[PDB]
């Protein structure tokens, strides 16, 4: 909504650093799957 | 679990707020735990006391409950975390930054790095001529301790762990009971 | 924000303060997005 | 303006009267026709007075009357001002709520209480600065240690999970 993203199964607001985080979790092979290259 | 909540009582005046460590002690009774109930005893308005379960829902101190009455139990697992963390820094301040005496005159405030002192070194004058200005450019000292600070930053963080030693001995304990 | 978050505030002002950081850094690359009200320093003059 | 008598708010200054007398320090069992004679009031007429006796009086919602003399309404405890340290030991009942307003009044001025409760192991937490008062102890046990919320504010995490187990992994 506007600016902020909330994720309902409870809306609780996403978190910009939480997202980053599971960013850096992400494997590189996945990413490359979903059309980003890693490198 | 009546160690637990004595370790709980230690460790909810060491880390919370005053205000917070006696929300957390009507917390500690669990005979009976009602939001309405929490709100008589402790006094403050249900606005300041809503603000004080916001803060515990982010610490994960308290579990919402369904009766409507809302009962709390303690269920907070961050202790360990905070006190990892604090740890965490422990090692990120003995780990600061080397020596790399940096030439700079203090006159026109301009930190070279000892890499760059050998474009201020000119022959002719045979010292690290001050590039800026016209001086010699001078040994960091004092200014720009990252050598000095690294040693002190961990000599602070160490004399914290044996004021906290009994109290992590005592999670540790709990921690060797739940297996 | 860094001072008041150094200092422990509430974290009320810090929710406010946090999402107005958000907005302004979002104007600086984009006012073409819905939303994101355009800012006028003075004189009823649209930021780019 | 429903049931008056006399000059209004009559009632309701004796009610504060005999709190103000017991403030004073000054304690005696008042009748009604007593309490007009004190406040100069005492030719109020006999339909007055009898009108306060029997409707004032009894509409009161908190008046207490011990038996032949009425007891001040706000406040039925004494205003003892001793024991707030027993009260403190229970830290059950928060000791009994005890709020500085109903304080420095019983019998010793704000700037004494004020030495005293610095100089006692009492101490005051006020969520409101002057909406409530109420007294807590902390105990010498709390440390300040060194950068103890800068070590919390590293933990700003919060509600994402799993950052402890990177943090048990480089503990392993
Ligand atoms: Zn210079």
């Amino acid at each position: 909504s506007g600016l902020e993203l909330y994720a309902e199964w409870k809306k609780i607001l996403l978190s910009p650093e939480r997202v980053h985080e599971i960013f850096k979790r992400i494997s590189d092979e996945e990413c490359f799957v979903l059309g980003m290259e890693p490198r | 679990p009546a160690a637990l909540k004595r370790l709980a009582k230690y460790v909810i005046r060491g880390f919370y707020g005053i205000e917070h460590a006696l929300a957390l002690d009507i917390l500690i009774r669990n005979s009976c735990v009602k939001e309405e109930d929490m709100l008589e005893l402790l006094k403050f308005d249900r606005k300041q006391l809503r603000s004080v379960l916001n803060n515990l829902k982010g610490d994960k101190f308290i579990k919402c409950r369904m009766r409507y009455f809302i009962n709390y139990r303690t269920l907070v697992n961050v202790v360990k975390y905070k006190l990892d963390h604090m740890r965490r820094r422990i090692e990120t301040d003995e780990r600061d930054s080397t020596n790399r005496a940096s030439f700079k005159c203090p006159v026109c405030s301009s930190t070279f790095t000892d890499l760059e002192a050998n474009q201020l070194f000119d022959p002719m004058t045979g010292t690290f001529r001050c590039t800026f200005c016209h001086t010699e450019v001078e040994e960091d000292e004092s200014a720009m301790p990252k050598k000095d600070a690294r040693t002190l930053l961990a000599r602070f963080n160490e004399q914290i762990e044996p004021i906290y030693a009994l109290l992590r001995e005592t999670e540790d304990v709990n921690l060797a009971y739940e297996i | 924000l860094r001072r008041n978050e150094q200092n422990g505030a509430a974290a009320h002002v810090i929710a406010e303060d946090v999402k107005l950081l958000q907005f302004h850094v979002a104007t600086m690359v984009d006012n073409e997005l819905p939303g994101l009200p355009r800012a006028m320093q003075k004189s009823g003059r649209p930021l780019k | 303006s429903g049931s008056s008598g006399y000059k209004f708010g009559v009632l309701a200054k004796i009610v504060n009267y005999m709190k103000t007398r017991h403030q004073r320090g000054d304690t005696h069992p008042l009748t009604l026709d007593e309490i007009l004679d004190e406040t100069q009031h005492l030719d109020i007429g006999l339909k007055q007075k009898q009108w306060l006796m029997t409707e004032a009086l009894v509409n009161n919602p908190k008046i207490e009357v011990i038996d032949g003399k009425y007891a001040f309404k706000p406040k039925y405890n004494v205003r003892d001002k001793k024991a707030l340290l027993r009260l403190l030991d229970q830290h059950d009942q928060r000791g009994l709520g005890g709020i500085l307003l109903e304080d420095i009044e019983e019998a010793l001025p704000n700037s004494q209480k004020a030495v005293k409760a610095l100089g006692d192991q009492i101490l005051f937490v006020n969520r409101p600065d002057k909406k409530k008062i109420l007294f807590f102890n902390d105990k010498s046990c709390q440390f300040s240690v060194d950068e103890e919320f800068q070590k919390l504010w590293r933990s700003v995490t919060v509600d994402s999970m799993d950052e402890e187990k990177i943090e048990e992994y480089l503990k392993r």
